[PDB]
């Protein structure tokens, strides 16, 4: 009906609202990445991690809602040429933003591995270069019982960056599975 | 009818899977079929655009197949096969997806494209929209596999791969 | 120091009297050990900043017990001391849920337990953390056929382990 159409527009307006909301979150995540890669004091370093941890969870929530809200608009358009394209246009915009996020965490990951290799050649003066490459790469690594040195507090910052690398790759694994979820044309 | 291609796609899909991606070898288990496409290759012009008057003797009917190793979904292989008279398929050349460096569209021929591994390979599909489907399948499979990177894209509409100008220039290997 | 042994002794008999004495329909669980912890209200899953206001700290206790019909069903409890002067259990895990036990290298009192979620607490001192973790892991070894949780930043000599014996006894 006619009233059954303005509800579909409310769905499209709600999706576009959470799409620009999701784009500003991704761009905010990238800003934290650029700042965390420079020499910043421990004072506001964890204040940037706190904002980053809050942004990453906000992204996870908006991804799940957009995944459901768009797929909800797709099945409404199963029997209308225009309602299908509008929901399809929201799906293509969603996938574009997932691709931006995936690339953003990709650049920050390689620039965090290189930033961790510079933090690892000091605690392990040997190994370089063949063995420092496989130390940062592949969980778990050499963090186990490298505790011969009980300056003493900075010995755990390499583990903070190494776990962040794991948290980044898991996120990209989530973004990859979300990217393939939206590529499925769900029917009902 | 514009829908016969989908009929021969599923037909070729079962044929490809039956003989090349279902039985063990000599012996790792077979790779996992992903997608395929029928390509045309010029025997005396394999790495560049053939001249417009190249007689049908130089043309070859081949197929490109994308598969992944059964114990690692991040090791995708690019295969090249031909139809046997028996009806099945025979893989002739296998590339590793990590070898993909450049993907170029032919601005003049709506079916031609260039893939660049260790060498340059010019191929063209049967229809203009089969080039778009397969290349979008290949690029998507690359971004998904290699941590969100892209090979050098030339003459392509970046929106087809859910990219724009500043995100391509940020994930391109160059 | 002296009072510390008397502090956990008054807590022990009070916890038993309030939560592990009379049956409430099944008989209660048998008390094993406990430790006084500090829980951050807004940062319960990671290290809080030093400038975290004291209005975010909470005085809780981690209690270990087991059902009287099976000494291999150890449960983890999070008790609360209240204004009434009484103990009240408000969170319960199964010992099988324990996956990762991590020690904070910078904070001598901080430790991380990873059940369904991650939980960061602080003991009242560095020695009380060692006692509770050494009791928790030993209880885990004795229960799950010699297996250990994923131990991080722990000197395995405390649990009579080394590098080779840990990779074979871990659950992953």
């Amino acid at each position: 009906s006619h009233m059954d159409f303005v509800a579909f527009m409310n769905k499209i307006n709600s999706i576009n609202a959470n799409l620009s909301r999701y784009e500003n979150i991704i761009n905010q995540i990238d800003a934290q990445h650029k700042d965390l890669l420079t020499q910043v004091s421990e004072e506001q370093e964890m204040e940037l991690r706190r904002s980053l941890d809050d942004y990453i969870s906000q992204a996870t929530d908006l991804q799940y809602q957009l995944k459901a809200d768009i797929k909800d608009a797709q099945r409404d358009g199963l029997h209308d040429s225009n309602k299908q394209a509008q929901a399809e246009n929201c799906r293509q915009k969603f996938l574009k933003l997932i691709q931006d996020y995936r690339i953003i965490d990709s650049n920050y990951k390689e620039e965090s591995k290189e930033q961790a290799k510079r933090q690892y050649t000091i605690i392990q003066p040997e190994a370089t270069d063949e063995e420092v490459e496989a130390a940062i790469n592949d969980v778990n690594g050499q963090q186990i019982f490298s505790q011969a040195l009980l300056a003493k507090t900075a010995l755990a910052e390499v583990q903070a960056r190494h776990q962040e690398l794991l948290k980044l790759e898991k996120t990209m694994a989530e973004l990859t599975q979300l990217f393939n979820d939206m590529e499925e044309l769900v029917i009902e | 009818m514009s829908n016969f291609l989908a009929e021969q796609y599923e037909r070729d899909r079962k044929a490809i899977i039956n003989c090349c991606f279902s039985r063990p070898d000599h012996g790792e288990p077979p790779n996992n079929y992903i997608t395929h496409v029928r390509i045309i290759e010029d025997s005396k012009f394999p790495s560049s655009r053939p001249p417009p008057d190249s007689k049908l003797e130089n043309k070859k009917k081949r197929l490109l197949i994308l598969s992944a190793k059964p114990n690692n979904a991040k090791l995708i292989q690019i295969h090249k096969a031909r139809e046997n008279s028996d009806g099945s398929f025979q893989i002739g050349r296998t590339w590793q997806l990590t070898e993909l460096v450049r993907v170029e569209k032919d601005l003049e021929i709506s079916e031609g494209f260039i893939l660049t591994m260790s060498k340059k390979y010019y191929w063209e599909t049967n229809s203009a929209k089969e080039r778009t489907v397969f290349i979008k399948s290949l690029i998507t499979l690359y971004i998904q596999t290699f941590e969100g990177h892209v090979p050098e894209l030339v003459n392509w509409d970046l929106s087809l791969f859910y990219l724009d100008e500043r995100s391509y220039q940020r994930a391109v290997i160059t």
